[PDB]
C-alpha cells in the first residue's frame, strides 16, 4: 500500500499489540474481586482498548511493520481524516481566535487609556465580538480588498 | 580613557552632571536651547563608564554618549 | 583660585580593611575636606561608621569616586560643602572639585566646551567613511 | 587590642594580636627574608636550605615509587627537580621586575617613621644573589635530607 | 606602543591583566591595529595564508610520518578488514602496567592509538602500499611546508609586496582559480588515478622510477586524440574483482558504472577517474569567462549592473555590488565561509552514503567520526559566515553607494525577514516538540498505537524517483517505462539501481516516522540558528533600542542598564547566542546519524524505527544503552582500552560544566572578590615581598562570554566524541 | 595628623613592617663559604642559561636511561594481546 | 622507545617551560 504499509485491519503486529495490551490489563484484573471497583475500572479500560483498536481498523488507517498506525498527510483522498480535515478545522478555529483578538484591540485602540481594557477585560464588549470569528474568512478577505486589513 | 560626547539636541536639564559619580561633566552657557546651557565633558580621564549619565538623559536619542575605550586604572575603577 | 590643603584633623575612626593600599604610595590618592557644624556619625565610603569633627575635616581616600560619593552625601544629608584633591607621590597636589569654585550642576561662565558635537547623534558618518583614518564617527 | 595600623585609621589594614604582637613582630623580624640589612645571598641559602630539606618528604613518601626501594632516590631527585624549576621562577621574576640600575623598591621608613636604607633584596643584583642562594641552598638541603633519611 | 601588544598602544597602556588577554585575542584583527593601511591589511592576510598552508602541509607530513614510523600500514594493506589501523605510538610515563597491556593493539610492540581518521583507507585506495611510499610523501609535504613559509616571508619584503590593486584584480583571480586551481588540479588528479591508483587496484606497482615505461592503457593516447574515447571504457574490472589483485582485473581507465565495487563497498576508481577528468574540462572551459589582458571576456561589474529587472521590483538590482564586494574582505570571507559550509556538509552527506575509499564502509567507527567531524566543522563555518556578514555591515557597508540596490533593500525590510524566521521557528518548535511529547505520553500510558506517526512520504517518493522500490511508489527510475529509466539503462543505472536497493549499505536508507520527526527538529535548528544570525547581521548597524550601534563596532559589552537594559545587544553577542543553537542543531543531526547507523550495523533497524518516535526512546535506547561499555573503560575491577574515552568522556562533562560558570555568573561579583584578594595579598607577610607587575582584574564582560562559550563548546565536542568513538569501537557497530 | 606633603612616605604608610637592619647573625666564616661557593649562581642571565640547559639535559638523561623496573612504559607489554572485536 | 623517551619530555616539559619563560619576559617587558 502507500509507503509499503498495510491496513491496520490486516496487520498481524497491530493485532498482536491489542492482544498483548489486553493481557497486560488482565494480569491486573485477576487481582480483584469481580464486583469490586478496581475490577470494573480495569474492565472499562479493556473495553476502551478494544473499541480503540477496532475503530482504527475501520477508519482505514495504514500500519507499519511496528504494528502502529502511520498517518498519510500527502493529500491522498483516502487519508484526509489524518491531516487535511482536522487541519481545516484547526485553521478555522485558529483564525476565529485571532480575528476576534484583533477585533478587541481595534475596538479599544481609540479609547482613553487603552491598556486598561488589556489588563481588565471589557467582557460585555468581548461577548459582542466573540461571534465575529464565525465569518473571519469573509471579514478578513473584505478588509483586505478595501485597504482596511494592512497599514501602509 | 573612555570618550564622552555631547550632541546639540541637549536641552540642558543637567541630569547627567548630577548622575556622574566622578565629576566628568559640567554645564556651560549656550544659546541653543531654552535653558541656555549645554553639557560638556572636560574630565573623561576620571570617567569610569557606568553610563549613569545616559540613563539620566530625556532626549529622544541620547544627548550624552559614552564610548568605552582605552582602559586605565581610573576607568577600571581600581583602588589598588 | 583653588582652595588650599594644610594638615587639618581627620574624623574619628577605628580603622578598617577598606582604606588606602599600595597604589597610594606609588600612583596617587585623594583627600576630601569639609567643615561640619558639629560632631556627628557618618558612614565611611570604605565601610563602617566614623565621627566627623566640627570645623575642618581631612580624609584620605583611594579613589576619586569615593570622594565624590562621600561629598554627594555631605551635601544631601549634612548640607555641608566639600572639596577634594588628587595627591601624587612627589607631594604634588591637584585641586579637583568643585573645579571653578562652582559645582558642575550649575552653569558658570568661563567654562569651555569639551566633547561637544554640533549635530544630532544620528548624523555620525558610517564606519567605512572613517576607516584607515584614526578617527571614529563621533570624533568628527 | 585591635588598633588602626600605626595609628592611621585610613590605611587599608589593621593592627591585631596576629599582625603586630611582641612575639609575632619578633619572629617575623628574625626570618631571613626580613633581615633588611644583611646579604641577600645568605638569606637565600637559608631559605633554600629550609625548603629543599622540606621538599624531600612529600615527594619520596607519596610519589609513584613510595612503596619501593627506589623511593628515597626518586623523590629526592623530584625534590631537587622542584628546586630547579623554582629557581627559574625566581630568576625570571627578577629579570622582569628589577632593572640593572633601579634602586630598591623596599620601604625606606620604619614603624616609627625614620629613614633607613631600603632592603637591597628588591633590586636586580640583590634578587640575582638571593635566587642564587636559594638554588645552592635548595640543592644541598635536598641532599641533606637525602643524607639523613637513606644513608 | 612600547610593550606586548605592539599593534595596540591602547592595550599596551592597560595596567591590568586585561592587557595580556586582549593582546592575544585581537592579534589577528588586522583592521583594528594601530596605523593599519589597506595595503598592509592585504599583505598581512596574504602572508598569513602562506603560514596557514605551511601548517596544513606540516600537519599532513606528520600524519604520514607517524603512520610510516609507528603504524601498521603494511600489514593493513595485506589484510584491510582484520587490522585496526594505528595512528601513532603512545609513550606516557604515568601509565601503570595494566594500561600498557590494554593499549598494546594491532601488530604493534607497544601501546598505540588506533586511527579513526580514515587515512589508511584513503592512502591505500589512491595507491600507497609501503612505509617508504609514506616516508617520501611526508618529506615532500615537509618541502611544501618550507616553500610556503619562504613565499610568505618573501611577499612581506618591500620588493615583493603586492599592491592593493593587484589583490583587487577579481577577473584575473577567478579565471586562474577556476581553470588552474580547480581544473588543472582535477585533471592532474585524474592523471594520478589513471597512472598509479588504478594499476595499484589491479595488483601492479607504478612509481616514479618506472611510470615512464608502463602504459596506463594498452592503446596509449591514440584513442584520446582520434576521438575514439569509448576504447578507454572497454574492459572494466569484473564485479568479482578483488581489490589490489589482478583477479578479475580489467583494463578500462574511464567508466560510468554507478554503484559500488562489490568487495570494497566503495566507488569504482575508474568512475572517480572519469569524474575528475570530466569536471576538469568544465572548470577549464569555465575559467575563460572573465576579461584579462587579451580583449575578450566579461566584466563582472558590467554583468552585475545589467541584472536589474525592468519593472523595478529589485530597485537598482545589483548596481554597485562589484565594489561593495571587491572592497570588503568581510563580504568576501562571508561568501567564502557560506559556500565552504554548504559543501562541508555535502562532503559529510555524500561520503557516508557514497564512500570513495576501499574498506572504509565497514570501518564503522571511522565513518561515524568522519561524518561527525565534518558536520561540526560545517556548523562552526556557517556561524562564521553570518558573523562576517555582520562585520561587513558595520565596518565596510556604504549606504550611499549601495542606495536602493538588492543589498540595501534587505536592510529596508529587515523586520519582514526577521519576523518570518521567527514565525517559521515558532511553528517548527511548537509542533515538533508537541508531537514528540504527545508520543511520549502515549508510550507512558501504554498506548503506543495512539502516537502521531507521520510518514515521510515526500522524501520516500524522492527515494523512489531515484529507483528505490521499498515504498511501491513506482516513479521515474522506479517505473518500468519512464524515459528516464530508458535513457540510463545502458550506462550507470545497472550499478546504481543495485546499490540503492541494497538495504545494508548507507545509500538512501529506508525512512519512516522516526526520520520525519528528527528532520523537523533539524529544520527547527537551521531556522532558529539563522534567526539569531540574520537578526544579528541586520540589526548590527542599529535597532530602535540602539539606533547608533554601528558607531560602537561589532563586539562591545553592552550599552548599560538604561533604556530598560541592553545586555547582549551587539552583533557579536548574536553570534555568541547562535553557537549554542548551532551546537544544538549538529547535536541533533549527529545523534540521528549515529543512532540510525548503529542500529543498522547491529542488524536491527527496528530498534530505531520504534524507539525514535518519542524522546524517552532517545534517552534510554540511544544514550543510556550505548554508554555501558564506555563508562566501564575503568571501574573498581580494572580498566581496558576504553579507559581513555571513559576519562575524556568525564573530562568533557567537566569542561562543559565549567563553561556554565563564566556564562551564568557575571563580572561585578568577581571584581569585588578579586579586590579582597588584592587587599589580602598586600597584607600578608613574606608574600608582601612579592608584587604583581599586572594589576589583577576580573575578566571582561565580553571575554567571559567567549571563555564560557569556548569551555561549553570544547566539553560539548569532547563528550560526544568520546561517546561516539567508544560506543562504536567497543563493538564495531 | 596623618597627612603630610613633605613626607608622602608616612602619609601613605610606606613603612617596613618587620624589616630589621640588625647585622648578620651568622657564622661569619660560613658566610665566606656561602659567599664564595654559591657565587657562580648569582648572575641571573647565566643562571637562567644554566637551569634551562642543565635541567633540560638532566631531564633528558634520566628519561633516556630509565629502566623498565621503574617505567611500565619502557618495560613494555608482557601479556599476549587480545584480538579486536570483529576478529580485528 | 629510544626516541619517544627523548622527545616526549622535551616537547612536554622543556619546550613549554622555555616557551612560558620566554613569553613571560616579552609580555612583562617595557
Ligand atoms: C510536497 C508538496 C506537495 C503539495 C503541496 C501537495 C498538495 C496537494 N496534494 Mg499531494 N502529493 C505529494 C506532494 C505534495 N502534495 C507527493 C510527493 C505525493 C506522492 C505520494 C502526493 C500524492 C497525492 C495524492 C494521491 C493526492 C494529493 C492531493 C493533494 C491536494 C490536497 C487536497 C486538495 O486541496 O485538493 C485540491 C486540489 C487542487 C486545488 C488541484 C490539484 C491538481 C493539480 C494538478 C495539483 C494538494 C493540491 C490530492 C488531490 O489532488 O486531490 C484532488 C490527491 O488525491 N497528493
Ligand atoms: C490578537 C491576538 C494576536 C494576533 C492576531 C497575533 C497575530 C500574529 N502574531 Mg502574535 N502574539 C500575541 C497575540 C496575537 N498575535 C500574543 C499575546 C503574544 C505574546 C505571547 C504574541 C507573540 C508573538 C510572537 C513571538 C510572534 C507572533 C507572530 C504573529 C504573526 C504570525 C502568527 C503567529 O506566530 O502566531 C503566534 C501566536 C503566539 C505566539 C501567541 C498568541 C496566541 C494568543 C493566545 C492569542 C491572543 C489571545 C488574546 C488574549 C485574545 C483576547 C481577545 C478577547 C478580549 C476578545 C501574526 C501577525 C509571529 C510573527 O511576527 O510572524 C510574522 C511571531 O514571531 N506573535
Ligand atoms: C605531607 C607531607 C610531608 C611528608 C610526607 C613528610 C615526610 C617526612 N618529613 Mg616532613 N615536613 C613537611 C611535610 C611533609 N614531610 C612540612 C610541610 C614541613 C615544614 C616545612 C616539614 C618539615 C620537616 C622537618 C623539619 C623534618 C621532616 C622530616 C620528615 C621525615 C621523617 C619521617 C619519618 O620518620 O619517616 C617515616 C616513617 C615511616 C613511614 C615508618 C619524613 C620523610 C625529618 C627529616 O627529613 O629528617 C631528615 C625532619 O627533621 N619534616
Ligand atoms: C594557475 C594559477 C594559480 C593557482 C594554481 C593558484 C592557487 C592558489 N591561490 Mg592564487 N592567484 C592567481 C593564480 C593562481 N592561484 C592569480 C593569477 C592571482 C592574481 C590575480 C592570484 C591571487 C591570489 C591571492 C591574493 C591569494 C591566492 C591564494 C591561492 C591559494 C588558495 C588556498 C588554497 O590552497 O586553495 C586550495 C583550493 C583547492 C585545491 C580547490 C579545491 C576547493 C574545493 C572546495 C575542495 C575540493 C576538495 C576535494 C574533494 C579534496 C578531496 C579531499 C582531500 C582529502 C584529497 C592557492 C594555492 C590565497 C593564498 O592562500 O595565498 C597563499 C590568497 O590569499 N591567490
Ligand atoms: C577563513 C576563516 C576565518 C578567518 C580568516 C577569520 C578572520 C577573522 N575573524 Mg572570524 N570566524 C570564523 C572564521 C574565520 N575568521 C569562523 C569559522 C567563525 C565561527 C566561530 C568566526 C567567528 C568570528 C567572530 C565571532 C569574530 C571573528 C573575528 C575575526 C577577526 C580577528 C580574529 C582574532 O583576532 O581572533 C584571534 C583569536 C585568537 C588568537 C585565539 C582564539 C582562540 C579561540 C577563541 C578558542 C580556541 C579553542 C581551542 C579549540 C581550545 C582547545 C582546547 C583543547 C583541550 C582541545 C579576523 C578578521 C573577530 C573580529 O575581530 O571581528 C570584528 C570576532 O569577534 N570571527
Ligand atoms: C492538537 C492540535 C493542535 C494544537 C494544540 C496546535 C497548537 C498551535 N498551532 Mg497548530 N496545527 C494543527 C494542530 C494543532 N496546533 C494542525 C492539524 C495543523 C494543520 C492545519 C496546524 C497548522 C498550524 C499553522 C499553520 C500554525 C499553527 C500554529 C499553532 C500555534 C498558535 C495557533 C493559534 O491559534 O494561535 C491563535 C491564532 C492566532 C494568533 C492567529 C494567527 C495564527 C493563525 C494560525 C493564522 C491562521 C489564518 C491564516 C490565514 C492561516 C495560515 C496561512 C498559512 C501559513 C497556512 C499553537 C502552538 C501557528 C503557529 O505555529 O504560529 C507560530 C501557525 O501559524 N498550527
Ligand atoms: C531546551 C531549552 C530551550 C528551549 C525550549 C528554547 C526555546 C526557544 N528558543 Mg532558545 N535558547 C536556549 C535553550 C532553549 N530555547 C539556549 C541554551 C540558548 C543560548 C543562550 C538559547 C538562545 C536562544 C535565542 C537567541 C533564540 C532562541 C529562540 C527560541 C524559540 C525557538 C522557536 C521555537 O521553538 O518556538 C516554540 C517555542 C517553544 C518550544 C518554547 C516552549 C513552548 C512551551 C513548551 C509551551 C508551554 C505550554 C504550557 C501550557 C505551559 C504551561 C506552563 C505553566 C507554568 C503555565 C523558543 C522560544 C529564538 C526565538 O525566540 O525565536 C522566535 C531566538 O531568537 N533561543
Ligand atoms: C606532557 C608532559 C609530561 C611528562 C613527560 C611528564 C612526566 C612525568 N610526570 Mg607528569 N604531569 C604533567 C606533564 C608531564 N609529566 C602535567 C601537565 C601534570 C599536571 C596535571 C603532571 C602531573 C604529574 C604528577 C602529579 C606526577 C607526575 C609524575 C611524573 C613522572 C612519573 C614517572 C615516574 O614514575 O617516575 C617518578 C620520578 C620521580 C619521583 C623523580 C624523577 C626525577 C626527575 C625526572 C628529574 C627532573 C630533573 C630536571 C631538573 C627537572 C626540570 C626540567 C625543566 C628544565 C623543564 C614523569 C617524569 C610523578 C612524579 O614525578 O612524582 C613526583 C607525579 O607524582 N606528573
Ligand atoms: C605536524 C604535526 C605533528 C604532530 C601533531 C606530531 C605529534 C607527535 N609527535 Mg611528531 N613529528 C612530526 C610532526 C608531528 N608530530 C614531524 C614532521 C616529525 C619529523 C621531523 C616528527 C618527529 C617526531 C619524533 C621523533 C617523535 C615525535 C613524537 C610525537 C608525539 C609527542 C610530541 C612530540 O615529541 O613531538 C615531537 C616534535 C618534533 C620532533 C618536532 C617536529 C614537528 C614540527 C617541526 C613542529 C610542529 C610545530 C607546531 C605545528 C606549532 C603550531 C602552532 C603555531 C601556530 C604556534 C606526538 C604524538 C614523539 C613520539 O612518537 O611519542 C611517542 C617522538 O619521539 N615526533
Ligand atoms: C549577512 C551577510 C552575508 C551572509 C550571508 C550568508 C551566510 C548566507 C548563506 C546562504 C546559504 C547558506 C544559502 C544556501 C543556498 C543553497 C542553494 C541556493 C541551493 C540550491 C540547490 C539547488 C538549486 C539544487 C537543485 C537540484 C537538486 C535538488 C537535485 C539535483 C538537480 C539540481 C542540482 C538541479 C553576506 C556574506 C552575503 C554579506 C552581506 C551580509
Ligand atoms: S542629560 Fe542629556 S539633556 Fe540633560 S544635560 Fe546631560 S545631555 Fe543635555
Amino acid at each position: 500500500d502507500i509507503a509499503g504499509l498495510t491496513p491496520c485491519k490486516d496487520s498481524k503486529q497491530f493485532a498482536k499489540r491489542e492482544k498483548q495490551s489486553i493481557k497486560k490489563l488482565e494480569s491486573s484484573l485477576k487481582l480483584y474481586a469481580p464486583d469490586s471497583a478496581p475490577a470494573l475500572a480495569i474492565n472499562a479500560t479493556i473495553e476502551k482498548t478494544k473499541r480503540r483498536f477496532d475503530n482504527y481498523g475501520k477508519q482505514g488507517l495504514l500500519c507499519g511493520a511496528d504494528g502502529l498506525p502511520h498517518l498519510i498527510v500527502s493529500g491522498d483522498q483516502r487519508h484526509w481524516g489524518e491531516f487535511i480535515t482536522p487541519g481545516i478545522l484547526f485553521l478555522y478555529i485558529a483564525g476565529w481566535i485571532g480575528w476576534v483578538g484583533r477585533s478587541y484591540l481595534i475596538a479599544i485602540r481609540d479609547d482613553k487609556k487603552p491598556t486598561q481594557k488589556e489588563i481588565i477585560i471589557d467582557v460585555p464588549l468581548a461577548t459582542r465580538l466573540v461571534f465575529r470569528g464565525f465569518s473571519w474568512p469573509i471579514a478578513a478577505y473584505r478588509e483586505l480588498l478595501n485597504g482596511e486589513l494592512v497599514a501602509k | 580613557s573612555h570618550s564622552v560626547k555631547i550632541y546639540d539636541t541637549c536641552i540642558g536639564c543637567t541630569q547627567c552632571v548630577r548622575a556622574c559619580p566622578t565629576d566628568v561633566l559640567e554645564m556651560i552657557p549656550w544659546g541653543g536651547c531654552k535653558a541656555k546651557q549645554i553639557a560638556s565633558a572636560p574630565r573623561t580621564e576620571d570617567c569610569v563608564g557606568c553610563k549613569r549619565c545616559e540613563s539620566a538623559c530625556p532626549t529622544d536619542f541620547l544627548s550624552v554618549r559614552v564610548y568605552l575605550w582605552h582602559e586605565t586604572t581610573r576607568s577600571m575603577g581600581l583602588a589598588y | 583660585p583653588p582652595e588650599l590643603d594644610p594638615n587639618t584633623p581627620s574624623p574619628i575612626f577605628g580603622g578598617s580593611t577598606g582604606g588606602l593600599l599600595r597604589k597610594a604610595q606609588v600612583e596617587e590618592f585623594y583627600v576630601i575636606t569639609w567643615e561640619s557644624p558639629k560632631e556627628q556619625i557618618f558612614e565611611m565610603p570604605t565601610g563602617g561608621a566614623a565621627i566627623m569633627r566640627e570645623g575642618p575635616n581631612l580624609l584620605k581616600l583611594a579613589r576619586k569616586e569615593q570622594c565624590l560619593a562621600l561629598g554627594t552625601r555631605l551635601r544631601s544629608k549634612y548640607k555641608i560643602k566639600y572639596q577634594f584633591y588628587r595627591v601624587f607621590p612627589s607631594g604634588e597636589v591637584q585641586y579637583l572639585h568643585p573645579k571653578d569654585g562652582v559645582y558642575p550642576e550649575k552653569v558658570n561662565p568661563g567654562r569651555q566646551g569639551v566633547g561637544v558635537n554640533f549635530r544630532s547623534i544620528g548624523k555620525n558618518v558610517s564606519p567605512i567613511e572613517v576607516k584607515f583614518t584614526g578617527k571614529q564617527p563621533y570624533d568628527l | 587590642v585591635v588598633q588602626p595600623i600605626n595609628g592611621d585609621p585610613f590605611i587599608g589594614s589593621l593592627e591585631t594580636p596576629v599582625t603586630s604582637s611582641p612575639l609575632v613582630a619578633w619572629y617575623l623580624s628574625n626570618l631571613p627574608g626580613y633581615r633588611t640589612a644583611v646579604n641577600p645571598l645568605l638569606r637565600g641559602i637559608e631559605v633554600g636550605l629550609a625548603h629543599g630539606f622540606l621538599l624531600v618528604g612529600p615527594f619520596v613518601k607519596a610519589g609513584p615509587l613510595r612503596n619501593t626501594e627506589i623511593a628515597g632516590q626518586a623523590g629526592s631527585l623530584a625534590a631537587g627537580g622542584l628546586v630547579v624549576i623554582l629557581s627559574i621562577c625566581l630568576t625570571i621574576y627578577g629579570i622582569s621586575s628589577f632593572n640593572e640600575g633601579d634602586p630598591s623598591t623596599a620601604p625606606s621608613l620604619t614603624l616609627t617613621g625614620r629613614k633607613k636604607q631600603p632592603d637591597q633584596l628588591q633590586t636586580a643584583d640583590g634578587w640575582a644573589k638571593f635566587t642564587g642562594g636559594f638554588f645552592f641552598g635548595g640543592i644541598s638541603g635536598v641532599i641533606w635530607a637525602f643524607f639523613l633519611l637513606y644513608v | 606602543a612600547l610593550r606586548f601588544p605592539r599593534f595596540s598602544q591602547g592595550l599596551a597602556q592597560d595596567p591590568t591583566t586585561r592587557r595580556i588577554w586582549f593582546g592575544i585575542a585581537t592579534a589577528h584583527d588586522f583592521e583594528s591595529h594601530d596605523d593599519i593601511t589597506e595595503g598592509r591589511l592585504y599583505q598581512n592576510i596574504f602572508a598569513s595564508h602562506f603560514g596557514q598552508l605551511a601548517i596544513i602541509f606540516l600537519w599532513t607530513s606528520g600524519n604520514l610520518f607517524h603512520v610510516a614510523w609507528q603504524g601498521n600500514f603494511e600489514a593493513w594493506v595485506q589484510d584491510p578488514l582484520h587490522v585496526r589501523p594505528i595512528a601513532h605510538a603512545i609513550w606516557d610515563p604515568h601509565f601503570g602496567q595494566p594500561a600498557v597491556e590494554a593499549f598494546t593493539r594491532g601488530g604493534a610492540l607497544g601501546p598505540v592509538n588506533i586511527a579513526y581518521s580514515g587515512v589508511y583507507q584513503w592512502w591505500y585506495t589512491i595507491g600507497l602500499r609501503t612505509n617508504e611510499d609514506l616516508y617520501t610523501g611526508a618529506i615532500f609535504l615537509l618541502f611544501l611546508s618550507f616553500i610556503s613559509l619562504l613565499a610568505g616571508w618573501l611577499h612581506l619584503q618591500p620588493k615583493w609586496k603586492p599592491s592593493v590593486s593587484w589583490f583587487k584584480n577579481a577577473e584575473s583571480r577567478l579565471n586562474h582559480h577556476l581553470s588552474g586551481l580547480f581544473g588543472v588540479s582535477s585533471l592532474a588528479w585524474a592523471g594520478h588515478l589513471v597512472h598509479v591508483a588504478i594499476p595499484g587496484s589491479r595488483g601492479e606497482y607504478v612509481r616514479w622510477n618506472n611510470f615512464l615505461s608502463v602504459l596506463p592503457h594498452p592503446q596509449g593516447l591514440g584513442p584520446l586524440f582520434t576521438g575514439q574515447w569509448n576504447l578507454y571504457a572497454q574492459n572494466p574490472d569484473s564485479s568479482n574483482h578483488l581489490f589490489s589483485t589482478s583477479q578479475g582485473a580489467g583494463t578500462a581507465i574511464l567508466t560510468l558504472l554507478g554503484g559500488f565495487h562489490p568487495q570494497t563497498q566503495s566507488l569504482w576508481l575508474t568512475d572517480m577517474a572519469h569524474h575528475h577528468l570530466a569536471i576538469a574540462i568544465l572548470f577549464l572551459i569555465g575559467g575563460h569567462m572573465y576579461r584579462t589582458n587579451f580583449g575578450i571576456g566579461h566584466s563582472i561589474k558590467y554583468i552585475l549592473e545589467a541584472h536589474i529587472p525592468p519593472g523595478g521590483r529589485l530597485g537598482r538590482g545589483h548596481k554597485g555590488l562589484y565594489d561593495t564586494i571587491n572592497n570588503s574582505i568581510h563580504f568576501q570571507l562571508g561568501l567564502a565561509l557560506a559556500s565552504l559550509g554548504v559543501i562541508t556538509s555535502l562532503v559529510a552527506q555524500h561520503m557516508y552514503s557514497l564512500p570513495a575509499y576501499a574498506f572504509i564502509a565497514q570501518d564503522f567507527t571511522t565513518q561515524a567520526a568522519l561524518y561527525t567531524h565534518h558536520q561540526y566543522i560545517a556548523g562552526f563555518i556557517m556561524t562564521g559566515a553570518f558573523a562576517h556578514g555582520a562585520i561587513f555591515f558595520i565596518r565596510d557597508y556604504n549606504p550611499e553607494q549601495n542606495a536602493d540596490n538588492v543589498l540595501a533593500r534587505m536592510l529596508e525590510h529587515k523586520e519582514a525577514i526577521i519576523s518570518h524566521l521567527s514565525w517559521a521557528s515558532l511553528f517548527l518548535g511548537f509542533h515538533t516538540l508537541g508531537l514528540y511529547v504527545h508520543n511520549d505520553v502515549m508510550l507512558a500510558f501504554g498506548t503506543p498505537e495512539k502516537q502521531i506517526l507521520i510518514e515521510p512520504i515526500f522524501a520516500q517518493w524522492i527515494q523512489s524517483a531515484h529507483g528505490k522500490t521499498s515504498y511501491g511508489f513506482d516513479v521515474l527510475l522506479s517505473s518500468t517505462n519512464s524515459p528516464a529509466l530508458n535513457a540510463g539503462r545502458s550506462i550507470w543505472l545497472p550499478g546504481w539501481l543495485n546499490a540503492i536497493n541494497e538495504n545494508s549499505n548507507s545509500l538512501f536508507l529506508t525512512i519512516g516516522p522516526g526520520d520525519f520527526l528528527v528532520h523537523h527538529a533539524i529544520a527547527l535548528g537551521l531556522h532558529t540558528t539563522t534567526l539569531i544570525l540574520v537578526k544579528g547581521a541586520l540589526d548590527a548597524r542599529g535597532s530602535k533600542l540602539m539606533p547608533d550601534k554601528k558607531d560602537f563596532g561589532y563586539s562591545f559589552p553592552c550599552d548599560g542598564p538604561g533604556r530598560g537594559g541592553t545586555c547582549d545587544i551587539s552583533a557579536w553577542d548574536a553570534f555568541y547566542l547562535a553557537v549554542f543553537w548551532m551546537l544544538n542543531t549538529i547535536g541533533w543531526v549527529t545523534f540521528y546519524w549515529h543512532w540510525k547507523h548503529i542500529t543498522l550495523w547491529q542488524g536491527n533497524v527496528s530498534q530505531f524505527n520504534e524507539s525514535s518516535t518519542y524522546l524517552m526512546g532517545w534517552l534510554r535506547d540511544y544514550l543510556w544503552l550505548n554508554s555501558s561499555q564506555l563508562i566501564n573503560g575503568y571501574n573498581p575491577f580494572g580498566m581496558n582500552s576504553l579507559s581513555v574515552w571513559a576519562w575524556m568522556f568525564l573530562f568533557g562533562h567537566l569542561v562543559w560544566a565549567t563553561g556554565f560558570m563564566f556564562l551564568i555568573s557575571w563580572r561585578g561579583y568577581w571584581q569585588e572578590l578579586i579586590e579582597t584578594l588584592a587587599w589580602a595579598h598586600e597584607r600578608t607577610p613574606l608574600a608582601n615581598l612579592i608584587r604583581w607587575r599586572d594589576k589583577p582584574v576580573a575578566l571582561s564582560i565580553v571575554q567571559a562570554r567567549l571563555v564560557g562559550l569556548v569551555h561549553f563548546s570544547v566539553g560539548y565536542i569532547f563528550t560526544y566524541a568520546a561517546f561516539l568513538i567508544a560506543s562504536t569501537s567497543g563493538k564495531f557497530g | 595628623v596623618y597627612f603630610d606633603l613633605e613626607d608622602l612616605g608616612n602619609t601613605t604608610g610606606q613603612w617596613d613592617l618587620y624589616g630589621s637592619d640588625a647585622p648578620s647573625p651568622y657564622n661569619s666564616l660560613q658566610s665566606k663559604f656561602f659567599e664564595t661557593f654559591a657565587a657562580p649562581f648569582t648572575k641571573r642571565g647565566l643562571l637562567l642559561k644554566f637551569l634551562i640547559l642543565g635541567g633540560g639535559s638532566t631531564l633528558a638523561y634520566f628519561s633516556a636511561t630509565a629502566s623498565g623496573d621503574i617505567l611500565p612504559i619502557k618495560k613494555g607489554p608482557q601479556l599476549p594481546p587480545q584480538l579486536g572485536p570483529r576478529l580485528g | 622507545i629510544n626516541l619517544p623517551s627523548l622527545f616526549v619530555p622535551l616537547v612536554g616539559l622543556l619546550f613549554p617551560a622555555v616557551a612560558m619563560a620566554s613569553l613571560f619576559l616579552h609580555v612583562e617587558k617595557r
